[PDB]
């Protein structure tokens, strides 16, 4: 009785769970258990921005010409690689600004 | 005659790019 | 160029498009060489404004460098070392380091 | 015709009868412990084990000697006070005789091993290390 | 082995702020002074 | 799901920084080399490499310690002034690398390893320890 099939529901939410745990580990799999995040490994090449100094501060910031070189600086020999990230960054990159207020 | 390493230690990598110069 | 008084060395995509045109036209066609990292940090350039000197306004600059007579290649001396070398601080190109070439 | 096993194998100190040092595993997959005996022991010498955590400080550097949790199976009917995960190398063992030890299941990044409280003066006389397996980096 | 089960009578509203990128700076311009 | 690898390749000290440490390489049949620093080095490094035979007072006990001469391989381009096999940690070697290395000529029951003269200052920083392959019984 309970017309509501529990069993499908349980079968459905497995898989997922199974599905999103299975992508969490491959993304930041912790070593013992958790197949090895490619994020923790930390043996790409990582590139960090160096600050601004917004009236004496050296306040770290991010902006698009740092992008646009990360984008390039791809060396072309290894052919073709895709970007990812945040939507966040999507629109934060959406929404700069330049000195004079245009987007 | 055959040498490794532990850590990835590659985290500092800071690209540089052409400021405002005029 | 001069910076805060003191004159490090640098390069400008004005220096480029100076270079690339100085070639005496009757030679005839001369392609050029650079490196990926020197058209990198040349479509990278961004005036006083914040603007992209070239592509405003699509967060990358890619024209086929074929109709721009531009050969590329990775293993010329690179002036930006490792990609670290643009120069504003202790980043200078240290003066005496190839750049590009052209040539029939 | 002795292979360069260096690699394909490698392997560290982990207690000189002395002093312990955690040996960074989290590079590895799987690994064990081989002790030795230099000289004859007085009773039962029981040691602890421990797994490291990176510290916030530095990735590539050990925080504290967390408690390495002993694990149970099948037929595991003699659990310790709670479970600690923690050896013993029993008395009647001569120098020149090495023993094998492992832990079933890994935690953190590194281990260490430490003389059990009251086997201290028995520890002085062992040595004890750690050896690698296969791993890919 | 009663199990519970309890949900809120008043909701709450949620709050947030949309700090958004800053002015464009330059870190370094050519002609500058001391 | 680590397998208990102290009942094969089993390691042993050879070199805790300042006390050499004859292991008996009879009942194995290959035999590597790791070197890892627990801080960083000054100078170049060099380690002599020396065996021993059954001293007749003991077949289980190792004799004098006989120097070992290196056997040169094909498409040489040097050899040792004397022809005794040694190897040698270069400078600049960061303490979270280990280092491989293994004798391709095996001779006597007990290998050793001993700081070269001139070079005992960084040995203390050094550590370096052996694993094997095989039983044979």
């Amino acid at each position: 009785e309970a017309n509501y099939d529990f069993l499908s529901f349980m079968i459905g939410a497995a898989q997922r769970s199974h599905r999103i745990n299975r992508n969490q580990a491959l993304m930041i799999g912790k070593g013992v258990n958790e197949p090895k995040g490619w994020l923790t490994e930390n043996c790409f090449p990582v590139f960090q921005t160096l600050p601004v100094d917004v009236n004496g501060t050296s306040t770290p910031a991010f902006l698009a010409q740092d992008w646009r070189r990360f984008v390039t600086s791809f060396p072309a020999e290894y052919g073709e690689a895709r970007s990812v990230m945040h939507q966040n960054v999507f629109g934060y990159l959406a929404a700069m600004v330049d000195a004079n207020g245009r987007f | 005659m055959d040498c490794r390493n532990l850590c990835g230690a590659a985290a500092p990598s800071r690209l540089v790019q052409p400021g405002c110069f005029i | 160029v001069d910076v805060n008084g003191t004159s490090t060395p640098a390069f400008l995509a004005q220096d480029w498009r100076r270079f690339v045109t100085s070639f005496p036209a009757e030679y005839g066609e001369a392609r050029s060489v650079m490196h990926q990292n020197v058209f990198g940090y040349l479509a990278a350039m961004v005036d006083a404004n914040g603007r992209f000197l070239f592509g405003d306004g699509d967060l990358t600059f890619t024209p086929d460098l074929v109709r721009e007579r531009i050969r590329i290649s990775n293993c010329l001396p690179d002036p930006t070392e490792g990609n670290t070398k643009g120069g504003t601080g202790q980043d200078a190109f240290a003066a005496g380091s190839f750049v590009a070439a052209q040539a029939a | 015709m002795n292979f360069n096993v260096g690699v394909d194998f490698p392997s560290f100190i982990a207690w000189d009868g002395e002093e312990s040092f955690p040996v960074k595993v989290d590079g590895f997959n799987q690994f064990g412990f081989t002790f030795k005996t230099i000289a004859a022991l007085t009773a039962a010498t029981t040691f602890n084990i421990f797994y490291h955590e990176p510290s916030d400080a530095d990735p590539c550097v050990p925080g504290p000697a967390i408690r390495v949790p002993e694990v149970p199976f099948c037929d595991t009917v003699l659990l310790s006070e709670d479970g600690l995960a923690a050896v013993t190398l029993p008395e009647t063992v001569t120098p020149d005789s090495f023993c094998a030890g492992t832990v079933p299941c890994m935690n953190g990044q590194w281990i260490s091993i430490a003389p059990a409280t009251g086997s201290e003066t028995n520890a002085a006389n062992v040595q004890i290390t750690v050896t690698m397996k296969g791993a890919t980096r | 082995m009663v199990k519970l089960n309890c949900r809120p009578l008043c909701q709450a509203p949620t709050a947030s702020r949309l700090v958004s990128p800053p002015c464009f700076i330059c870190r370094g311009v050519a002609p500058s002074a001391p």
